[PDB]
């Protein structure tokens, strides 16, 4: 209903330029895109016009570029919206300094309501000075001189969801902007559990992906897709299904990604580092590696899609034998349709051995409303779903998307309805 | 007459009170407050800070002839508080109650000042306490410094930064001379009265009280 992205080209600016990307892809977004400084959050920010030019290498990105020497107010928190049918969709991030004197170890960190954490912060140009703590640009503490830590931390046990934000850190005498920042994301409910009042279990989702504690399902890291994220794309992609190429020769060695809140910014799969530039050490796989493979009888351990098992067995691990899981195929969809003002039924018949089941699968008007099927059907191979529209009139045609989305991928194709008038 | 407050008590006026007393070698006289129903008792308050009253961030020479009334909060005046020091040698006893409902003090084995031409350099040594096993004011005592006192080593200016004149390192663990907040807004301040390695950073104390003695 609404897959944004924003890129970060490498948080750590300098005499090079950065720039910022909002990408909106699958959707046709009505609502604007937005990109701007997220004033709430690092607060004491100036307020200087970012120009939002449009970009041409994906199909709906708006970009924001800080041309070399001129990256000078660039630092802070930035974000971006989207806005499917009167709701909102945000993605935050920052920009700092290289230089500085300290280095967040992290731009984000996501951690469930009750965990101790350690907001960290490499020390890295010390000078005779003290040290401050700022979380939003507000100030917590310092640090005197003489006893300045080497990596810097700030420990909060049992954090709470308002106890989130951006915490700084500087040498007391410096910039509200030469300071390096790091956001810590908190989330309503507890590991596992969602909910209106964390009375319902997350999807369990595999290869570090978090679970929205507000729908159950989980923001997968760019890199895999799948309604448990078990799934690996395509080397080198991205966007919510896979049909977004990194750019870069060097696969994604240089972006930063960064998806709705209840993740964060992490680096694409296959890459370790601050500014990603760096790949990864045998053994492990995931986005910034944080996965290792414990891959049972010894299989190759890819540093983008995990273990390649020998055929006969999947699994994470390998750890199970059966049949070969597919993932879905919308199949057998008209690209136009030209229907008369009235009682609508559309279907989506799709493939797949992971077998779709009315749970997964949906219909998306063109505005972004989320259609479930009225009746389900099934067979051998494919499932159908009908699907029912009151009275379907003019001002709905567009393209809409058949949506499947199972335990062995996600996809989605469009088709062009038209509905006219009968005299 | 009364030098400092020892002379006071052993003159038998054990009385927690305000005095009058005489510079060393001179003919003019200094109020302040002595602290005889105390510890051992005899103490010269050199200063205090027990609620708002009346501010700190003053004149560099404000804090050189003191200000503020002694029933209350002052400061003396740093002057008086140098010369009545290298005469004999005096202690130095930090005494300090937060909001919460506690209270701790800290003692220096001897404390003196220097020339106003050396920006009255303090010099702690010998200490002891509840209130902390490292000296809260800045080792190696730096220059007192001032609204237009910059006499620091933050590659900055801590007074105008901190609020107060106090004897900032490149901004230390310490600053009685800042901000008095009230109750419910005692965390979390920078300008605030903190001693650190008693409370936290951001604590604001309710109470301060700086005193000195010889060792009578
Ligand atoms: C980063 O962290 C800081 C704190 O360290 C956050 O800033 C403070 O946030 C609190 C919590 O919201 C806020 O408290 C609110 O204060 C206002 C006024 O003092 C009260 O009034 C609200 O309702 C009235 C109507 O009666 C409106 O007229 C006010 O405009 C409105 N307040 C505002 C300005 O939004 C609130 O009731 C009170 N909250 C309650 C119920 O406790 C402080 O005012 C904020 N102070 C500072 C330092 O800015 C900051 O929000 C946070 N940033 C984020 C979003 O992460
Ligand atoms: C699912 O329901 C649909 C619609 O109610 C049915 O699809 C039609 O099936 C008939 C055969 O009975 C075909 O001749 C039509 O071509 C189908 N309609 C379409 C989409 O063109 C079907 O009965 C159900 N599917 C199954 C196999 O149960
Ligand atoms: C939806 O499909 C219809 C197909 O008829 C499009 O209508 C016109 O298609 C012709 C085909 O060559 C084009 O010359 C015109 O540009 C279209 N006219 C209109 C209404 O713009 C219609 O454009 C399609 N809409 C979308 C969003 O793809
Ligand atoms: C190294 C250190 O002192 N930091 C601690 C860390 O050991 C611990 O894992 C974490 C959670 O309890 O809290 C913090
Ligand atoms: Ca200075």
């Amino acid at each position: 209903a609404m897959d944004l992205i924003l890129i970060n080209s490498l948080p750590l600016v300098s005499d090079a330029e950065t720039s910022l990307t909002c990408i909106a892809s699958g959707w046709r977004p009505h609502e604007p895109i937005t990109i701007g400084r997220d004033f709430e959050a690092l607060m004491n920010q100036h307020q200087d016009p970012l120009e939002v030019t449009q970009d041409v290498t994906r199909e709906w990105a708006k970009k924001v570029v800080w041309k070399r020497e001129k990256a000078s107010k660039i630092n802070g928190a930035y974000f971006c919206e989207g806005r499917v049918r009167g709701e909102a969709i945000r993605i935050r991030t920052m920009k700092m300094r290289q230089q500085a004197s300290f280095l967040p170890a992290t731009l984000t960190m996501t951690v469930d309501k009750g965990d101790n954490v350690n907001i960290s912060f490499k020390k890295v140009l010390i000078k005779e000075e003290d040290a401050v703590i700022y979380k939003n640009g507000s100030f917590i503490h310092s640090v005197p001189r003489h006893e300045v830590p080497d990596i810097l931390e700030v420990h909060l046990p049992h954090a709470q969801p308002q106890d989130a934000g951006v915490y700084s850190a500087r040498y007391i005498g410096g910039n509200l902007f030469t300071s390096a920042f790091t956001r810590l994301i908190v989330r309503r409910c507890e590991a596992q559990k969602w909910g209106p009042e964390c009375n319902h279990l997350c999807t369990a989702c595999m290869n570090n992906g978090v679970c929205h504690e507000d729908t159950g399902e989980c923001i997968c890291p760019p890199g895999f897709m799948g309604r448990t994220c078990e799934k690996a794309c395509e080397l080198h992609t991205f966007g919510r299904t896979c049909k977004e190429r990194c750019s870069g020769q060097e696969g994604c060695k240089s972006y930063v990604f960064c998806l709705p809140d209840p993740y964060g910014c992490s680096c694409a799969t296959g890459w370790k580092g601050l500014q990603c530039n760096e790949a990864c050490h045998p053994g492990f796989y995931g986005p910034d590696c944080k996965l290792r493979c414990s891959c049972n009888n010894g299989e190759m351990c890819d540093r983008f899609q995990g273990c390649l098992c020998s055929p006969g067995w999947q699994g994470l691990q390998c750890e199970r034998e059966g049949i070969p899981r597919m993932t879905p195929k919308i199949v057998d969809l008209p690209d136009h349709i030209e229907v008369n003002s009235g009682k609508f039924n559309p279907i989506c018949k799709a493939s797949g051995w992971p077998l779709p089941t009315n749970e997964e699968m949906t219909l998306v008007k063109p505005d972004g409303t989320v259609l479930h099927p009225k009746d389900f059907n099934h067979t051998d191979h494919f499932s159908v779903a009908i699907f029912t529209i009151h009275r379907i009139l003019p001002p709905d045609s567009g393209v809409w998307v058949c949506s499947v989305n199972t335990v062995a991928g996600m996809v989605e194709k469009p088709f062009n309805i038209s509905v006219k008038v009968l005299p | 007459e009364f030098r400092d407050c020892a002379e006071v008590f052993k003159s038998g006026h054990t009385t927690n009170g305000i005095y009058t007393l005489t510079f060393p070698n001179s003919t003019e006289e200094i109020k302040a407050y002595c602290d005889m129903e105390a510890g051992g008792g005899g103490w010269t308050i050199i200063q205090r800070r027990e609620d708002g009253s009346v501010d700190f961030q003053r004149t560099w020479k404000e804090y050189k002839v003191g200000f503020g009334n002694p029933s209350g909060e002052y400061w003396l005046g740093n002057e008086f508080v140098s010369q009545l020091t290298n005469q004999q040698r005096y202690v130095l006893k930090i005494h300090l109650k937060d909001w919460e409902g506690n209270e701790a003090y800290s003692l220096y084995e001897h404390f003196y000042l220097s020339s106003e031409e050396l920006n009255y350099r303090i010099h702690l040594k010998g200490l002891t306490g509840t209130a902390g096993k490292i000296s809260s004011i800045s080792q190696p005592g730096n220059d007192f410094s001032t609204k237009d006192g910059d006499n620091d080593k933050c590659i900055c200016k801590c007074s105008q930064m901190l609020t107060g004149g106090w004897w900032f390192d490149a901004c230390g663990p310490s600053n009685l001379n800042g901000m008095y907040y009230p109750q419910r807004q005692n965390t979390n301040k920078f300008n605030g009265i903190k001693w650190y390695y008693w409370k936290g950073s951001g604590y604001s104390l309710k109470a301060t009280t700086m005193m000195i003695r010889p060792a009578d």
